[PDB]
């Protein structure tokens, strides 16, 4: 067996209508065992990208950032009733930064200043995957106002008329511990 | 200069399955004036059906085996090299995205107007899916104003096999013996 | 030496048969100005009997065997090329229309000015009567004013059976044996 | 080709052990301008995974072997060189700290755009982990006003190891035999 | 090399029937600056004893037998051709006046200090007595004044038989043979 | 390039019967500005006696084996042939005042910045008293004001056998086998 | 490339008997301008040790075999020889005194500026001791005021016995095979 640690990346991309980018691709039987998410460039990337990371075919996981923020896999948080909810979140904090992790996925790091988004990923056991291990990124152009993020099926498409635009820049490491 | 016996090798290996060799030009480009540190060169293939295969980390299509052989730098970066006004360096090769295969040798030397010009040591090898990406290691940066970006431009043999009777089943039989 | 080894070759292997094999300078020549997409070229070329055989999509005579060897560019055009009078690009070479065989990497650099021009991957075969199209597909167009056509000499070996005893069978039987 | 032979070498013996080759680019860069002694350069390579090996006396990782196959001399220091702005001399190659095992050639005279430029000696075999360090000799210092430090490439070829079944018995038992 | 092989073959193979091989420089000059059409080149060929055999269709006399084997163009001949101040084109290679075996890929781009230059494609015989005469086609004739004359230099080997014995014998013995 | 190869051959030649072989630097230069037809140039070789051979038709000494291996033209030359201060043009080899023997290409096209350097065709072998003779005859002769005399530096292989047991008797027998 | 062929002879031989096999420089310098006849330079080579040998007509050390086996001429000799602010000529090199062996060809030919220097005609083998001395025989000696001494470098392999089992007569059982 071998490790295998490694960062992916696409250095310029339209957050324009409907785009779907294969990141990448790892042959041979293993085990995940870290993962992490990132993006760079305008606002956009916030709400328009979704990422998602496949084990022979079959789907392990796909999410975006306003959907680990908006069902509670972030930073705790408690709003007054005297509010608008996490519009009231967004429009007032800059910077949030959250550690601990766990199997799923926690938005890490929130930064609108310097504009950087992240994600983290520890399995607290190896996650086997057998034939192919693949990572997709899919440009779903959604506003922040709506968004239903309540999820009813796993190939949910779902866009807006007045979503943010700009370019950006993703990329993706992953540890893994593979066979020979 | 390695061009000419790997083709050769690819027209004698793969006419008994059936094989269409040709050549394409692929340009490697990092963006907006590198400076400091190691950068990424934007891929860039030509195929056959007006396919323009952009973006980093090309996927090598399911019956094409590849073969990137030599490269060349245009004089008029070549003028700007020595003027300082873009970055010297070398350029990495990755196959499957850990594994390192080549290193170009400085690419001012591979200049079209160098009476000395260095080629690669051996071309490589591109299976069936298989990602190709590259990195720019910049030694001597850009130091001049009104600097410029870079482009280094390659050469890669393909051996097709979708014209023959089965585009699947006989390709991975002559992945084996190439 | 690549010319003179595809002659060797010919001259050895179409001799028992009897076999006229001679050179040919061949012409590719884009016209008036290509600025925006992709063009196509207007072919030249001129065999033993001063017959100039001309216009797009050569049909080649049904008793020879072409063999398409180097590619150069003149001087004049390239001062032409680097100061924007004329488009640079790859030409892209076809057989039956279907068929891609080469392209040609960026023809500004195959210029006869530099000690280290670039050469093509392969001497090209053509056989009895195919045709023969190319086309040109500009990066960097022509970018001043007072544009000039572009002009590609090619190089070809031109096997010829015609003064032979045998018809247009015999030449594509010793065809395949090459 | 001496890097092709060393190339053809190492795919050979170190296959049937389980192996991978490439290669790499070394850079030895004399800091800061030498006008009067016996300096020091900083050697700095480039290996597989993003990993940088700098300062002096690089140690060899435990499961690579390398092979200092040549050395040049980038053109815009050939230029400074005979132009008086930084300094001529000779290169020596240590081994283990003991070992003097090459000095090169007088490096204003390994410049790259001479096809007549005098190479290094021998290519020199370094095991798993053990010190290689460079000093710089210099005779003919540098005199010009603006004065600029020295760099000379190397070309390594670099057998690696980490991905064989057991790696331990894996190097040991390959690096004997090559 | 490719005078080389055919000096080779004409010393292993004449020795036996007494034979004299060696080897000298001809002449193709196109006289009095050609500015529109097709002309006619003046040859010159050196024998032994500043014979200089001159002006056009040399006849090869009864005992001997040339090789024309390389063609090159002198290098203030390549500078007048690229500065307009002499015509560029081809250069028609016949035997006997009527039988074309050879065309020059045009002259400007074989000049002697590229090492890049393309060479004549084959090394054409003349047996006893024929006839050898050339031709030279013009394309983008000489444009400034004081235009000069074309010049380009023939590499001949000669098989001489006249020393041996009978020579009528022992040529039609080596013809055959060789 | 033929120097190396011709001195191994007479290095294991001339041993079973006793010998020198080693290098000297022969000069012909034909005098006063050459400008119409065929001149002498006048040789100049000196031995390790201290002894110099000057003027026309040098005599090989009766106990040496000479052969005359490359040719070479320094740069202040080259640069007032492209200036046409001097002539161009080629030197016939002579021997025993009747054979002739090569032609060498074009004393332009062998200077030292050339390149493509080129060198002779085969080393001339030279026996005891024979009369090594050159004539010089110019193409493109010296046009320019205040001109030059040419100067063509050659490199002779000397096979000396003075310190056998009886010189004279030694030589008739080595003259055959080499 | 002819250092790397006698080198890997040299490593070959030195195997079965033990062998330390490295290459160095000696610095043959004629003190204060030559200006009217043949001179001596003084030897200047570096073993091990940082030990200097110096003065005229270096004595071999008991235990080793040397090579010279390459010559070459810095820039700033070449642009102080043709501005004439150094002599030219040529350098003999003489074993035990008795032996001349070689004959370099004119030393500002051998410059390193330029892209076709010549060079020498063997790598001259050199015993357990013997006296190893050089001479300048000059021609076209110094005439401009300011005059400076010439430098002449040459590049020797060194083949050590000091780290094998007995450096006293295993040096003397190789130096037959070799």
């Amino acid at each position: 067996y071998s490790y295998v640690h490694n960062i992916t990346t696409q250095t310029n991309i339209d957050l324009s209508s409907q785009q779907t980018i294969h990141l990448a691709s790892i042959n041979g039987k293993g085990y995940i065992i870290f993962l992490r998410f990132f993006c760079e460039g305008s606002s956009a990337c916030f709400t328009n990208v979704k990422f998602s990371v496949k084990a022979n075919g079959l789907v392990l996981y796909s999410f975006r950032y306003i959907q680990l923020l908006e069902l509670g896999q972030a930073i705790a948080t408690a709003i007054p009733s005297s509010s608008q909810g996490f519009s009231t979140l967004l429009s007032n904090y800059n910077v949030l930064i959250s550690s601990p992790i766990g199997t799923l996925p926690q938005l890490t790091l929130y930064d609108s200043y310097d504009n950087r988004y992240g994600a983290m990923l520890q399995p607290a056991f190896p996650l086997p995957f057998v034939n192919t291990l693949s990572l997709d990124v899919d440009i779903l152009p959604v506003s922040q106002s709506s968004y239903d993020p309540i999820p009813y099926s796993l190939n949910d498409n779902q866009i807006s008329t007045n979503a943010p635009t700009g370019k950006g820049n993703i990329s993706i490491e992953y540890l893994l511990y593979n066979c020979l | 200069s390695v061009t000419q016996q790997v083709f050769n090798f690819a027209v004698t290996k793969s006419q008994p399955f059936g094989g269409y060799v040709y050549s394409t030009n692929l340009t490697a480009s990092t963006s907006s004036a590198v400076t400091s540190t190691q950068l990424t060169p934007l891929n860039l293939s030509i195929t056959l059906g007006q396919i323009t295969l952009s973006g980093n980390s090309l996927v090598i299509p399911a019956t094409q085996i590849w073969y990137l052989t030599d490269a060349y730098v245009s004089v008029p970066d070549y003028t700007n090299i020595t003027n300082g006004a873009e970055a010297d360096g070398v350029i990495l090769i990755y196959k499957d995205g850990v594994k390192l295969m080549l290193t170009t040798p400085l690419i001012s030397s591979m200049s079209i107007s160098n009476p000395a010009r260095t080629h690669l040591a051996q071309a490589v090898k591109y299976s069936p899916q298989s990602i190709l990406t590259m990195y720019f290691n910049p030694t001597k940066p850009a130091t001049a104003s009104t600097s410029y970006p870079n482009t280094v431009y390659f050469t890669v043999v393909v051996v097709d096999f979708s014209y023959a009777q089965n585009p699947a089943r006989a390709v991975v039989s002559a992945n084996a013996v190439m």
